[PDB]
């Protein structure tokens, strides 16, 4: 009851946030301070990297630790993966643009089109086919990003 | 006891009459039902895209809420069906015998966190969290005798005009109208577009 | 709230236009009425039949008014009980007040006879009758307080869903059978000192005078018939212990073959339909086949349907233009008489019909007993993609189970998943150069596909004060082919308008119309049943064996229905075995010994054979209302053995009679309310057992296995008692 | 903003999202010219205020 | 009282083991940890902006 | 809760690439299981020098 009346509230201060802080997200728990348990994760072959072990704790386990009840928070102990695009001034200044550009660039490539329905209600009585349509789709590879057209 | 109960018998009738008028007064408020709420409480929630593609939708909204989706007590289980029509619907059945109300909350709470991350197209069609059973106690069907109003125009005031108050009775978790209310359709045409030199922006 | 709902559809009623009617194609409100009806109209018909079997022994309509009163008194406390308990008056509740009634008549009529016995042996006025009539059953009625809720009261502890459904008995009874107790001490025998009219000594109604007198010179003759009768079997106690191994192996055997089944199918009057449609079907396709199905319930059922509400574009599974239902709703239950004219009957012959159906799957179905728990019907069985191997490698993942279950029928039944096979898909490709190139931006391109092709949500607008939407979208024929995508045109910088044709490339690909996803992983859902005679945990170990030899990366999961596991056979009889242990504590702190305890106990053995007999011809199974029907049996059975042994173990002790001597004078005296017990429990159960209707699929499940169960109850017990007070006086003295 | 733009806009908007709500006895919106708007959930007395 | 449970001794050994299963009982459906939830329960609130 | 943690990662075990492998640094479980073994063995310790 306590943890919904904080909750109720905060979504009062929601739109005060900044979009920045309402894009990462803002988490409400009723945790305690202390550790119950710290399950460490190793590479003994030496086939993974710190940052690898860290996305592959991330992407297929924290998942499912975090729903199992009596667990308040789950805190990781490094990152999952995320798409990095390391940005040279150089570079940018040479070919006339900015991060505005690139971030403009990424946000009309890299995106998911709601394309709609071939055929869809309400249709021309007599139709035969209903089919759905496919637009533009996220992008899954580096490779993908790199072929980005600024 | 009996050896006292022969002298005072009336003691026996008195007691058996409290008795008789407590089980008397308990059917009269007692709620009448064929079958007790046995199910484990599942609350469900269920958001919508306008003319997206299942890939499109599962990516996007799915993902975003399911990801979202921890911190939670007493879950059982999460399944997430999303489909082509734009729909989708995860359920969180919770362990049977849990506060309803209490873990009907901690769903929203959750799905206020996801909201941002969830595109415009989905927070202006809205998403909704209810604590439903998944069977229908009954369906209220309404026709036109006289032949007067259409299926759009019985689905419409059925929505406008009935629908309101039966969705705010206690007890209702959900109400599916089988039609949909009226709006403003503008059908448009590519043709008379395209002479104009105009685009649906 | 249903109520409720009538009543707000009431005060909208006097404000509908010109034509605008309410129907009701679907309601379960009318088959709750009628089933609590059916069971207060059986409670009531149950204190008819228990006076006309009272007056048959008690020639008295005084003597047989104290029971009479004394039955209202419980049922109505038990009413009491249950709204302190925070229950409610469902069917689970109002079966559980049919099953006590016997029990506590029982009470009731051990009670009243007991009187009318000590004033025709001794004759003893009213108040030292009773005094000594209660006397010997004081510490006996307060022992069955605590063996019979020590069989009850266990059957609370199951959990999950079908674990609620035995706490709703297992109370119920419990609470009604503390009150029987309660009241047989406290009102029962203030009554039999004042209401009975004394009885002079030697007097057996002989004085005949009409048709009582043949009956009560029956009795007589009968009782000496069976006192003569028990002595000789009494005699050779070695071929009766033979005979009851015979009798517990019989029980085992009846007992393993007996198929399980919870909850029984009920006729509740309205039923559905599932229309299916393949890959790629039009609303149009679908309402043709709706229109075939609406065409056989209006014209070849006719005189068994009432209404069908059938809605295209909305399914089980979810929306879809493929998909549709028919809510079909039934006339009353007595308009439709016979076996044919029943829900289970006309689901058949509607999809006998549906089957052939081309290019379409259709199938009817009644509701699964209660709501949407149907925790039985098989198991579901889920594929995890573990690894991320994509959506197109865990379709054929789940194409390899599919096929190594189906070449295995002797175990697995109808491997099907329950999610929707990939449909063809349009792709368009927005080539991002070719759109910079001509002058028209990728965001107003986006815009023009979205909203002509899939629909747009512009904003609000006010429509007789009552906010709508307002949505823009392309016109139905300009939308309906692959090639209407060149009829579309964007406004590039330099006011031109150029084609879709111009900047994108179109083709068919193929993709899930609905994808699954169980607990965050992506999932594929498998529906299946376990092969005729082999049980779920059978077929669930060889579906866990199959996904073993499925390729890496691929997990599993079990959900809902198979997440539950049904409680018999798993820790049920080990809830009866707890329920045995403390059964054994309670008669033996009454018994005074360790021995004499085991004499009741080998009597739950005769209430079984009666309870499988019944249930094995009729072709019941073993159900919920068939093992509280065991629990009642049991309990019933114990009762009058108990008494049996009681009466014996006190004159031998209080009395300074021996063994023999103890027994067949004590039960002559017990052959009496055994046998008036019997008679009014049996017809008592018997309107269930006849039943038809609405509830007649739980009445007769409750009924034939409680009538049948308390056949042998009576009749093997009768005998058999004596001779386990016997031989355990024997091997422990 | 003026009571029908307020009225129309924001009360009509809440009024029609507020369902699916327990032990609710009725609901009465007040909204005026000033701005401000007012929609008054009253519950079955003796039903949990949190 | 004892001057009735000397007649009945077998009445006294049935509510000891009554007494005894309910413990048995007891300490398998029990649940086991270290030390009681004694803190003040405390709720949080975490956002953030990046850099 | 920490029970059904052990579980969780036991079902995720054989999902693992290779190399990747589960290590307990920090943990007040095995102190829980030995201090009421420490206690009950003192209880039953109790029963003989009684």
């Amino acid at each position: 009851i306590a943890q919904v009346q904080v909750q109720n509230k905060l979504q009062l201060a929601m739109p005060l946030l900044p979009q920045e802080v309402q894009q990462q997200g803002v988490s409400v728990e009723k945790s305690s301070s202390s550790f119950l348990m710290v399950v460490g994760v190793i590479n003994t072959d030496g086939t993974m990297t710190q940052e690898d072990i860290s996305d592959y704790v991330a992407a297929n386990m924290k998942d499912a630790i975090s729903r199992t009840s009596g667990v308040g928070d789950v805190q990781l102990f490094g990152s999952q993966y995320a798409m990095r695009i390391w940005m040279n001034p150089n570079e940018l200044n040479k070919f006339q643009l900015t991060p505005v550009d690139v971030i403009t660039a990424i946000k009309a490539q890299n995106a998911q089109v709601a394309a709609g329905q071939l055929g869809g209600t309400p249709p021309v009585k007599g139709q035969q086919l209903n089919a759905s349509i496919i637009a533009q789709t996220r992008l899954t590879s580096t490779e993908e990003f790199g072929k980005i057209l600024l | 006891m009996p050896n006292f109960f022969i002298d005072r018998p009336i003691f026996a009738w008195v007691i058996a009459i409290i008795i008789m008028l407590a089980g008397g007064l308990a059917i009269l408020k007692l709620p009448v039902a064929q079958y007790p709420t046995i199910a484990p409480p599942a609350v469900t929630i269920s958001a919508s895209y306008p003319g997206a593609d299942a890939k499109t939708v599962q990516d996007t909204v799915t993902q975003v809420i399911e990801q979202n989706m921890n911190g939670i007590d007493n879950l059982m289980y999460m399944s997430s069906n999303s489909d082509s029509t734009g729909t989708v619907q995860i359920t969180l059945t919770f362990e049977s015998g849990t506060d309803a109300d209490i873990a009907q909350v901690q769903v929203q709470n959750k799905l206020q966190l996801a909201m941002p991350l969830l595109p415009q197209e989905v927070q202006q069609q809205g998403v909704s969290v209810e604590k439903s059973s998944s069977s229908f106690l009954m369906v209220v069907g309404v026709i036109n005798t006289d032949g007067t109003m259409t299926q759009e125009d019985i689905s419409d005031y059925v929505a406008a005009n009935m629908k309101d108050a039966i969705s705010r009775t206690s007890g209702v978790g959900d109400v599916q109208l089988f039609g949909s209310q009226y709006a403003m359709r503008i059908w448009m045409n590519p043709n008379e577009l395209n002479k104009f030199q105009l685009t649906p922006v | 709230t249903a109520a409720a709902i009538r009543a707000e559809l009431a005060k909208m009623e006097p404000f509908f236009p010109s034509g605008l009617k309410i129907v009701y194609p679907y309601d379960t409100t009318p088959f709750v009425k009628i089933s609590i009806h059916e069971v207060v109209k059986t409670l009531v018909e149950a204190i008819i039949l228990v006076f006309l079997v009272m007056y048959l022994f008690l020639q008295n309509f005084r003597a047989t008014l104290i029971p009479t009163i004394a039955v209202p008194v419980v049922l109505l406390g038990t009413f009491a009980v249950l709204a302190a308990f925070g229950f409610s008056i469902n069917t689970l509740t109002m079966f559980g007040m049919v099953l006590a009634i016997g029990l506590l008549v029982d009470d009731a009529i051990v009670v009243v006879e007991n009187v009318e016995r000590v004033m025709a042996e001794e004759g003893l006025p009213p108040k030292e009758a009773t005094r000594k009539s209660m006397g010997q059953i004081q510490g006996a009625l307060v022992g069955i307080a605590m063996v019979l809720s020590a069989v009850f009261v266990p059957m609370a502890f199951f959990g999950g869903s079908t674990g609620a459904i035995y706490r709703q008995f297992s109370i119920t009874i419990v609470s009604a059978m503390a009150l029987s107790v309660l009241v047989a001490l406290i009102l029962t025998p203030a009554l039999c000192a004042t209401m009975l009219k004394p009885i002079a000594k030697g007097d057996h109604g002989e004085g005949k005078k009409g048709f009582f007198g043949w009956f009560n010179r029956m009795f007589e003759k009968s009782t000496h018939h069976y006192t003569d009768s028990v002595g000789g079997i009494l005699r050779s106690t070695g071929r009766y212990l033979v005979l009851y191994l015979i009798i517990v192996v019989g029980m085992a055997y009846l007992f393993v073959r007996l198929p399980s089944s919870f909850l029984p199918d009920e006729d509740q009057g309205v039923f559905m339909t599932m229309v299916q449609l393949p890959a790629g079907a039009t609303q149009e396709r679908t309402q043709k086949v709706l229109n075939e199905v609406t065409h056989y319930y209006l014209t070849k059922e006719k005189n068994n349907v009432e209404s069908v509400f059938a809605v295209n574009g909305f399914g089980f599974a979810g929306r879809g233009q493929n998909t549709g239902i028919a809510f079909v709703s039934l006339k009353d239950w007595a308009d439709r008489p016979g076996e044919e004219n029943k829900v289970e009957a006309i689901t058949m012959r509607a999809t006998r019909a549906f089957s052939q159906i081309k290019d379409a799957m259709v199938f009817a179905f009644n509701l699964p007993a209660i709501v949407e728990l149907g925790t039985a019907t098989g198991f579901d069985f889920e594929l995890i993609d573990q690894a991320g191997l994509g959506h197109e490698k865990l379709t054929q993942a789940r194409n390899q189970l599919l096929a190594e279950a189906a070449k295995h029928p002797d175990m697995l039944t109808s491997v099907r998943p329950n999610g929707l096979e990939d449909t063809p898909q349009f792709k368009i490709d927005i080539d991002q150069e070719k759109a910079q190139a001509l002058g028209v931006s990728i965001n107003d391109i986006n815009t023009t596909l979205g909203a002509a092709w899939g629909g747009s949500y512009v904003n609000d607008f006010i429509d007789r004060g009552r906010v709508k939407k307002v949505y823009v979208m392309s016109e139905a024929k300009y939308r309906m082919l692959p090639d209407d995508i060149g009829d579309w045109y964007v406004r590039a910088a330099d006011g031109q308008m150029v084609p879709f044709s111009a900047f994108s490339s179109s083709r068919w690909e193929y993709g899930s119309p609905r994808l699954e996803r169980y607990n965050g992983l992506p999932s594929m859902e498998i529906l299946g049943q376990a092969a005729p005679g082999k049980s779920t945990g059978e077929a669930m170990e060889l579906m866990e064996q199959l996904a073993s030899k499925l390729p890496t990366g691929v997990g599993y999961d079990w959900t809902g229905m198979s997440y539950q596991e049904r409680l018999s056979g798993n820790q049920a009889p080990s809830l009866y075995a707890i329920s045995l242990i403390v059964v054994f504590l309670c008669l033996a702190a009454l018994y005074e010994s360790w021995s004499i305890p085991f004499s009741v106990m080998l009597v739950v053995p005769l209430g079984v054979i009666g309870a499988l007999l019944a249930a094995t011809f009729r072709g019941l199974t073993n159900d919920v209302y068939f093992q509280v029907g065991l629990l009642t049996t049991i309990g019933l059975s114990a009762k009058n053995a108990i008494l049996i042994v009681e009466f014996a173990k006190d004159l031998m002790d209080k009395e300074g009679k021996g063994l023999i001597e103890a027994t067949l004078d004590a039960v002559r005296m017990r052959l009496r309310p055994i046998l008036m017990t019997s008679l009014a429990f049996i017809l008592g159960v018997m309107p269930l057992v006849i039943s038809t209707g609405a509830g007649s699929g739980a009445q007769n499940a409750v009924g034939t296995g409680v009538m049948g169960g308390m056949v042998t109850a009576t009749v093997l017990a009768i005998f058999f008692v004596p001779v386990f007070f016997v031989v355990v006086r024997r091997r422990f003295s």
